[PDB]
């Protein structure tokens, strides 16, 4: 028994005969599906029995309340860059990602692969791949209440793990779609012979009609990553426990905890829509992707370079690449607004 | 490189380029044909010299430590035209700051270069008068209102039938009134009595019912009447860079880039904008100014560091 | 310590509260250095955040680090690494930190000597920040966690707020702008002329009024510039309408200097943060009215130096003790009781300690100005003539 | 010079003969407190009595 955050999970072996000379206890799969369903809790909402929302044919849907400063609050916690920047005054996409967190868990909760189900062996062991954007010009600015619908694909298992893909889209009250959300899911321990299909480039935004111009830099920045993760667990919402706790981050086989990949998406997205004052326009993303590559503990260093990539009707295409030291811990690019 | 969406202005004799340009309202056949009639019918409407000269000349006045303004230049061109006894007035509201131009009789150009030589030797060498280089036909004034009937007649002839209205609402700006071309009651009393329109009272009678019936003839009427009185109206650039410039809070147009597509050998509405920009009402303004000859490698995006 | 004889004899004192940007933590640390009172500072903070269990989650939203200010000024005595000037200039960190200051201060000069129960001050100044902590001298020793856990309330509060609206430090460039050298009603004047035209959203006002010559401006950070841009160019109007030989009476020009605080205060546009705090107050064990009642004091309603130190005058304290942070406060009191007659006395600095312990080391008074007020003589002859120092 | 008394005639720009620009209540709200901060200066003041 482990106290994670508050609670307890428990995990119970069971000893056959053949243990009796160097055999290995076998942990059943249930009690692992009880364990794991009891840190999906830990990790969405309050308890597992019937307060995570509840699994549809196919879907999973929530209706959120949304309020326009709470995107403040969320950029004041994001955006800890330099001096000379400034953030952007509209909003920007990760935000809608906030209140869809217990949707996209529910999915996780009952996805599965080829017969057989991605809750139990690796939920532990679950990183967020690579995460994608698409807007339509809707955003609102009022105090609304809109919805959310988030379908879990079936899990495949490629040469560096069981992807698990889930594609959310968010609408208003109207029945107007207003962004669409596709990310993958990496669970890390176990792994098959699978092609890795490469997601969409620029969350799906380029119009076929691009040239290759050559690259132009555009911005640097240095941003440093925060020590403790708890703030922006409780303004974005996953409460998982890998970015938290040191007992779960020992559980799940880490020195310490990592940073959330939606911290450092949120923050890329700022360094490229920040405003400086001098004679360029303003940034605002229309289709958006990132890929991230690995982990970042709390109190690293990243920089972003953000160059220019092509052009498509006026609009230009953006990428980004923010390094620790030497190497990369992601790969983004975005098609921004004309 | 070119956005879609993207607004139209212009100065009021590349006016009709804008419209035919980025919003293809018409094409460019009727365009020349149009552009050739007006520049045929502005050259015979004024009685001239057998020899080739006129009793008409305009020059470029600078308010540069002199001290005039808003308030007060108007006023100093009627009170000079009533002591010379002339027609003298402003025809290019080019610069908020420093730059007007005058039209008026050669009598009252040389008591406007009297009155601000004399200013210019009490307060410093300025240089603020400059007559025009080589034109002589007093543009965009009350004395070109029989070739603005004419024109309205070829014009009538030459603009196809069938317009689509929102090709250009919320997408041009014209020169007489320096406004959104908007179908609005305020919009054609505003025109109406800024210039009186023989045709157009019966829009200003009533549009409700018109608004069901007419709208594409309605907008086609006004649309004509409007292109039509900018021959003999004076523009207001000034006011149209203002409604360029002013951000979309505190309402009016708040714009990024403001690319003017002209040859590089004399950037003049680049150079106004820059002027506009360095003014001191707005220094924080990031309004980025190009020149499609200047600024091709930026424009075009095909430039490294 | 002939002053404290002096005080402890009776002649009337005043004490007056810090305000904000001021650097609390390492006279902080001197001061704790110096008397060893951490074991009483420990269980405050202690029972404080006892106080403050349920709302945890909602406090940690704002702040980066945390809070544990006595470990830090365990590391800056042992020469450790310190928390940043950001994460420590941050409004949920810095509020309570100057409090913890002010009450250590008192507790400290009470452990050194002076005990304001038996001689009790005359009149209580309280600047912006100081509203709370003269509550909790006005009150005895006996509300300060009361009040420690409503100012960790208020700083949270205040930087949510903030930074839901626009009225927080964007780059370099603060909230709030000190105004010196220039009349208020003036300011006032054009403040409201710089409101209003069009072009302008959100008029920045005029927020505080430290001497006759100086106050600040709080708002939105490029209202602040395009204001002093507007305020620049009448000041270069008249000093051309000077160089070309015309009146040469005065010029205005203004001085502007930055404030280091991270948020503004006294505006009306906080008016939702004293709902929060009323909300917060009521899930947490304190009460609701002296709650709101502190934060309308201290983020929304405006505050007035010079009418509240004439307060003090007509008080009459003959003598001017502080207790803030720094010696902002003495610094910004001077040229107020300039001409009065009246002694400041810094406390939290080791010279302010030795001002106020040191028989041969008191502070020299200047004279008042109704002294040099003339006088009558009369000549041996009969003759009645005036009497100055010519 | 501390012990030495010294004595300031303070003259504004309304006096006659050369013209200065600067005006008397300007200078000596300026300087007043640094006056009297000092205990051997005299301070006399003239121009438009």
């Amino acid at each position: 028994s482990v106290p994670v955050s508050g609670t307890w999970v428990d995990i119970r072996f069971t000893l056959p005969a053949n243990t009796v000379d160097g055999g290995t206890p076998v942990i059943a799969t249930e009690d692992a599906t009880s364990a794991m369903r009891t840190v999906l809790a830990i990790a969405a909402g309050v308890d597992s029995p019937e307060f995570l929302p509840a699994v549809a044919n196919g879907t999973a849907t929530l209706t959120v309340d949304w309020h326009p400063e709470r995107v403040a609050d969320h950029t004041g916690v994001t955006a800890t860059f330099g001096e000379p920047l400034a953030p952007s005054l509209t909003n920007v996409p990760d935000a809608l990602v906030g209140p869809c967190w217990p949707a996209v868990f529910a999915a996780i909760g009952s996805a599965v692969t080829d017969t057989g189900e991605p809750v139990v062996e690796g939920l532990l062991s679950l990183v967020h791949l690579d995460h994608a954007a698409r807007v339509v010009g809707q955003l609102p600015t009022v105090p609304a209440q809109l919805t959310v619908t988030a379908t879990a694909a079936n899990a495949t298992d490629t040469d560096m793990g069981r992807v698990v893909p889930v594609s959310v889209v968010v609408t208003g009250a109207d029945g107007a779609v207003i962004a669409t959300l596709e990310e993958r899911f990496a669970i890390l321990g176990r792994t098959g012979s699978a092609e890795l299909a490469d997601p969409a480039r620029a969350g799906g935004a380029v119009s076929a009609n691009a040239t290759d111009t050559p690259r132009r830099r555009r911005r640097d920045v240095t941003i440093t990553a925060p020590v403790d993760m708890r703030p922006f667990a409780v303004v974005s919402g996953d409460h998982n426990p890998i970015h938290t706790d040191r007992a779960a981050a020992l559980l799940a086989g880490l020195e310490s905890p990592i940073v959330h990949g939606m911290w450092l998406s949120a923050a890329a997205q700022h360094a490229v829509t920040a405003t400086d004052g001098q004679a360029r326009p303003p940034a605002r993303l229309v289709g958006w992707t990132a890929r991230f590559l690995g982990m970042v503990r709390p109190g690293d260093e990243v920089d972003f370079r953000v160059e220019r990539v092509g052009i498509d009707q006026g609009a230009e295409i953006v990428d980004v690449a923010a390094r620790v030291g030497s190497d990369l811990v992601m790969s983004a690019s975005a098609r921004l607004a004309a | 490189a070119f956005v879609e969406g993207a607004i139209a202005c212009g100065h009021s004799v590349g006016e009709y380029t804008a419209l035919a340009c980025v919003t293809g309202i018409y094409q460019l056949e009727a365009l020349l044909e149009m552009v050739f009639h007006r520049g045929s019918k502005m050259h015979d409407i004024v009685p001239r010299d057998e020899l080739g000269r006129s009793n008409y000349r305009l020059a470029a006045i600078r308010p540069s430590q002199i001290d005039l303004d808003d308030a007060d230049v108007p006023a100093f061109v009627a009170g000079i035209a009533e002591s010379t006894g002339e027609f003298l007035e402003i025809v290019n509201f080019n610069l908020r700051g420093s730059q007007y131009a005058i039209a008026g009789t050669v009598r009252g150009l040389e008591a406007l270069e009297a009155e601000v030589e004399r200013r210019r030797e009490l307060t410093g060498g300025r240089r603020s008068f400059i007559l025009v280089p080589g034109i002589d036909v007093p543009f965009h004034s009350r004395v070109l209102r029989v070739g603005v009937a004419e024109f309205r007649r070829s014009l009538d002839r030459v603009m196809p039938r069938d317009a689509d209205p929102d090709l250009i609402i919320g997408r041009y700006i014209p020169n007489l009134v320096p406004r959104l071309f908007t179908l609005d009651r305020d919009f054609i009393q505003e025109i109406r009595d800024l210039v009186p329109a023989e045709p157009l009272d019966e829009i200003l009678a009533d549009y409700d019912t018109w608004l069901r019936e007419r709208p594409r003839e309605m907008a086609r009427t006004v649309f004509i009447e409007l292109l039509a009185w900018q021959f003999a109206s004076p523009v207001r650039w000034i006011e149209t860079q203002d409604l360029l410039f002013i951000e979309e809070a505190a309402g009016g147009l708040g714009v990024e880039r403001f690319v003017e597509i002209g040859v590089k050998s004399s950037p003049t509405v680049a150079g106004l904008a820059t002027n506009t920009l360095k003014l001191p009402e707005y220094a924080h303004s990031t309004v980025e100014v190009l020149n499609a000859e200047r600024d091709a490698a930026v424009l075009f995006a095909t430039d490294t560091d | 310590h002939a002053l404290v004889d002096r005080l402890m004899a009776g002649e009337p004192y005043a004490v007056a509260f810090g305000g904000q940007g001021s650097a609390w933590l390492e006279t902080l640390e001197e001061l704790v250095s110096a008397t060893g009172i951490e074991t009483e500072l420990a269980t405050l903070v202690g029972e404080a955040e006892l106080l403050l269990d349920p709302v945890t989650d909602e406090l940690i939203v704002v702040r980066p680090i945390g809070f544990e200010p006595l470990q830090w000024v365990r590391a800056l005595a042992a020469e450790d690494p310190v928390p940043s000037d950001k994460h420590l200039t941050s409004a949920a960190v810095s509020v309570p930190g100057v409090l913890l200051t002010q009450i250590a201060a008192t507790r400290a000069l009470a452990r050194q000597g002076m005990d304001l129960v038996a001689t009790p001050p005359v009149a209580m100044a309280g600047h912006s920040q100081g509203v709370l902590a003269v509550e909790a001298l006005k009150a005895g020793g006996a509300r300060d966690v009361e009040l420690f856990a409503l100012a960790q309330l208020i700083g949270a509060a205040g930087t949510l707020v903030a930074r839901r609206r626009g009225i927080s430090v964007l780059g370099d460039r603060p909230p709030m702008v000190s105004v010196t050298n220039a009349d208020p009603e003036r300011i006032g004047r054009l403040l409201d002329e710089f409101a209003q035209d069009v072009r302008t959203v959100l008029p920045p006002v005029l927020s505080i009024r430290n001497g006759r010559r100086a106050v600040v401006i709080t708002g939105t950070p490029e209202q602040l510039s395009r204001f002093e841009l507007y305020c620049r160019q009448i000041s270069e109007k008249e000093e051309a309408d000077r160089k070309n030989k015309v009146r040469g009476g005065d010029v205005f020009s203004p001085v502007f200097e930055p404030v280091q605080v991270e948020v503004g205060f006294h505006t009306p546009r906080l008016s939702d943060g004293i709902d929060i705090v009323a909300g917060w107050a009521e899930k947490a064990g304190l009460d609701v009215a002296l709650a709101r009642e502190l934060a309308d004091a201290i983020l929304i309603r405006k505050v007035d130096w010079v009418d509240e130190i004439t307060r003090v005058h007509a008080a009459g304290a003959r003598w001017i003790l502080d207790l803030g942070p720094g010696d902002i406060l003495t610094r910004l009191t001077a040229p107020v009781i300039r001409g009065l007659g009246i002694g400041i006395v810094p406390a939290a600095t080791r010279g302010g300690q030795r001002n106020l312990f040191t028989v041969g080391a008191t502070p020299e008074v200047a004279r008042a100005w109704s002294s040099y007020a003339p006088t009558v003589v009369r000549l041996p002859d009969g003759r009645v003539k005036l009497s100055t120092k010519f | 010079v501390p012990t030495k008394p010294v004595i300031m005639h303070v003259e504004g720009g309304r006096a006659g003969g050369h013209h200065s620009w600067e005006d008397l209540d300007d200078l000596l709200l300026a300087t007043y407190s640094e006056l009297r901060s000092r205990a051997n200066i005299t301070v006399c003041v003239g121009g438009g009595i």
